[PDB]
């Protein structure tokens, strides 16, 4: 799961200038990912409500909503992991 | 793109009045498959109200009297309180001014409070009617919850069902707006 492990920075000197810049970039990316996921979720809730009024199955939408919250979770764990090395 | 505004939310209320399911249904879009009495848990939710992005910290507390000692330590930097009771339990509504309000006001005076009526789906539940009938009772009315809200000087009063997800977003958007005025 570790974003540091994913980036091959596992046991690197994280205080170095290059690494510190790469991490700031990653934090920015993550922040943008979270915001996008947040809006997709709010939109998905609107769809869930729209589907409720159409009288159709909410299963697909509920699954997307869960996948979206699950993604937000991962994004928060990684963002948290990088806040420790700023 | 700047970081989200941070605000911490604490939820309180009687045993099994639906506090955890409300937090999980909102933040994970999942209705907890098994009931597990809470001592203390915390989750993060993401929300946007009035064009403002907010990262909401959800602090889950215990309804049980057994853990009263722990609860006061969860109050310190709270931006908004979700004080709950269940619509299928008039006794849980009576504990609002009896136990929850006095405790919250003492540890968090000035902190916005949203009175929440949980399990709205049980109001018309026939089984709930027959059980409450025995105890010479009936499910909580919208007016009664709204009255109690006025009595404790709550920011607002909201009803919802974590089960059907009805009124869940409304509860959290109102709680966030209140926490923002801070
Ligand atoms: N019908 C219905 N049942 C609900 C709803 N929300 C929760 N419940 C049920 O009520 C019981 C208690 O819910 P839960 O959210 O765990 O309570 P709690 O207030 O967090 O309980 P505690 O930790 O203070 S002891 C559970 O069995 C749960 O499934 C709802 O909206 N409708
Ligand atoms: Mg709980």
């Amino acid at each position: 799961w570790s974003l540091l492990e994913q980036l091959g920075l596992a046991g690197a000197d994280l205080a170095a200038p290059g690494v510190q810049q790469q991490l700031e970039l990653e934090r920015e990316r993550l922040r943008r990912e979270i915001r996008k996921e947040l809006k997709l979720k709010e939109g998905a809730e609107n769809l869930r409500r729209a589907t409720t009024d159409l009288g159709r199955s909410l299963g697909p939408v509920e699954l997307l909503l869960r996948g979206s919250s699950r993604r937000l979770d991962l994004l928060h764990q990684q963002l948290q992991e990088l806040h420790a090395h700023v | 793109s700047m970081a989200a505004i941070r605000k911490k939310l604490v939820i309180v209320g009687d045993v099994a009045c639906g506090k955890t399911c409300l937090l999980i249904v909102f933040s994970k879009d999942q209705f907890p498959e098994v009931y597990v009495p809470t001592v203390f848990e915390n989750y993060v939710a993401d929300i946007e109200v009035d064009g403002k992005q907010v990262e909401l910290a959800l602090w889950d507390t215990a309804g049980q009297e057994d853990y009263d000692r722990l609860r006061p330590l969860s109050y310190p930097d709270t931006d908004v309180i979700l004080m709950c009771f269940s619509i299928d339990s008039p006794d849980s509504l009576e504990n609002i001014p009896e136990k929850w309000t006095p405790e919250v006001k003492h540890f968090c005076p000035n902190v916005p409070i949203i009175l929440v009526g949980n399990k709205k789906d049980l109001r018309n539940d026939e089984h709930t009617r027959r059980e409450l009938a025995k105890m010479k009772q009936e499910p909580v009315k919208p007016e009664e919850g709204r009255d109690m809200a006025n009595r404790i000087g709550a920011f607002g009063y909201m009803e919802c069902s974590a089960k059907t997800k009805d009124g869940v977003r409304e509860v959290f958007e109102m709680a966030t707006r209140a926490a923002l005025q801070a």
